[PDB]
Order: structure tokens, then C-alpha cells, then sequence
């Protein structure tokens, strides 16, 4: 019943931008918490953006890495989740997931299968 | 930034033996609401990450009773009593208490040979 659905990856020379999309569905969308993380292809798991649901105002709060560069935001009436991503590098290569919280307590208790990012010109 | 440390990176397992996996975080991850949001994760080869443990403890829905969480103050604990193949994978242990969010660098169970 519950689907996360990314979409947005691409290939990109750096300083270019991208934005990723995150379609959902069997859920009450405006009430959970959503995320975006990334995992490069060595590496772990990093988060990245996060935002609240409405009865926490919506609110957000973002990784000093992607601070100022990345914003996330969420479109309620359509059940989606997206993040604008400018100035991009190396660093920024990698799988990207969106993923939505549970309400006993938990981030991340549901992700998409995630859209690939490649940088490097 | 509060940081995660996990050990071992890699946990040569045999079928059907109990392995530990263990994380340090560097500081108290208490939330101010009063609970520790302390989640494991476990990303199979080709597939997303999958929620195993919320607050420290918390089996998550739908995963096999083989897996438990424990732990106090920064030291944290993710038990499995019998690997089967299908827990084959990389771990990661996450803090969800204070920003910026944090993972561990991720243990990988894999087949001793
Ligand atoms: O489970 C219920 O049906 C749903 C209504 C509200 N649940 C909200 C959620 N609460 C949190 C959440 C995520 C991380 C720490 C504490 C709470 O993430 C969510 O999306």
C-alpha cells in the first residue's frame, strides 16, 4: 500500500543542478516526516534534508554539506516530495532516497528505490 | 556533529551463528523529548535500506524476531541470534536525535569462507 517513487537523477557536468522528485501514494502524505539521503558509491548512508510533517509546522533542517546549496520542500495537495539541488560536485555523485517516518518513533521506516546522480565533466 | 562509530567493518559469519554488531556514539543521543532515537538499518546487495530498529530497541514491524536492539548512554548493541542468508547485507546503526543526523560507516555481514 505504501510507495515511494524517486525520480530526477541524471548525468551532470559540475555547477549544474538538477531536481529530484519523490512520488508517493497509500498514505495520508501531510502527516509524516520526509527525507532525502544519499549513499555514494563507496560509501555509507549520509542524511541530508529532512522535513516535518503539518503538525510540526512543516518544518526542516538540513546537513551542513548541502547547506545553502540543496532545499527541500514538498507539495501537499500532490503527495510529493522534491529537492533543487545547485552548484553540484563529485561529492554529490551518488543514489539518492526518499523516505518517510513512522509515528511510533522512527525516520527512514519506508524508502524509495532510489535515482541515480552522476557528476563529473 | 555527533559521530557514530560502528564495529566491526566486516563480520564473517557463519549460517546460523549469533553475531553482534556494536555503534559509539560520541556523545548522549537523547532527544529533548526525552527519547533516543537510535534506528538500524540493513541494506541488502542492489536493494534500498530496510528499518530493522527505532528507539534503540523497537523491532520494527515485519522483521524476523532473529534481530534485536539494545544499549545505554553511547553504547548500542544490534543482535542477531541466527544469520540466515537473506540478512546478508550492510548494517548501518543512525542517530535521529540531534542535527545534523548521522550513520554509522556501515558493518557487512558476509559469508565466512
Ligand atoms: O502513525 C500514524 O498513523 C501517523 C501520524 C503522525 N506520525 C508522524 C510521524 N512522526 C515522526 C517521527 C520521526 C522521527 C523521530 C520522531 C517522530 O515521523 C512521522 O512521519
Amino acid at each position: 500500500e505504501v510507495k515511494l517513487v524517486e525520480s530526477g537523477g541524471g548525468l551532470v557536468q559540475p555547477g549544474g543542478s538538477l531536481r529530484l522528485s519523490c512520488a508517493t501514494s497509500g498514505f495520508t502524505f501531510t502527516n509524516y516526516y520526509m527525507n532525502w539521503v544519499r549513499q555514494p558509491p563507496g560509501k555509507a548512508l549520509e542524511w541530508l534534508v529532512s522535513i516535518r510533517n503539518k503538525a510540526n509546522g512543516y518544518t526542516t533542517d538540513y546537513s551542513a554539506s548541502v547547506k545553502g546549496r540543496f532545499t527541500i520542500s514538498r507539495d501537499n495537495s500532490q503527495s510529493i516530495l522534491y529537492l533543487e539541488m545547485n552548484n553540484l560536485r563529485a561529492e554529490d555523485s551518488a543514489t539518492y532516497y526518499c523516505a518517510r517516518g513512522y509515528g511510533y518513533g522512527a525516520w527512514f521506516a519506508y524508502w524509495g528505490q532510489g535515482t541515480l546522480v552522476t557528476v563529473s565533466a | 556533529q555527533v559521530l557514530m562509530t560502528q564495529t566491526p567493518l566486516s563480520l564473517p559469519v557463519s549460517l546460523g551463528d549469533q553475531a553482534s554488531i556494536s555503534c559509539r556514539s560520541s556523545q548522549s543521543i537523547v532527544h529533548s523529548n526525552g527519547n533516543t532515537y537510535l534506528e538500524w538499518y540493513l541494506q541488502k546487495p542492489g536493494q534500498s535500506p530496510k528499518l530493522l530498529i527505532y528507539k534503540v530497541s523497537n523491532r520494527f514491524s515485519g522483521v524476523p524476531d532473529r534481530f534485536s536492539g539494545s544499549g545505554s548512554g553511547t553504547d548500542f548493541t544490534l543482535k542477531i541470534s541466527r544469520v540466515e542468508a537473506e540478512d546478508l547485507g550492510v548494517y548501518y546503526c543512525f542517530q535521529g536525535s540531534h542535527v545534523p543526523y548521522t550513520f554509522g560507516g556501515g558493518t557487512k555481514l558476509e559469508i565466512k569462507r
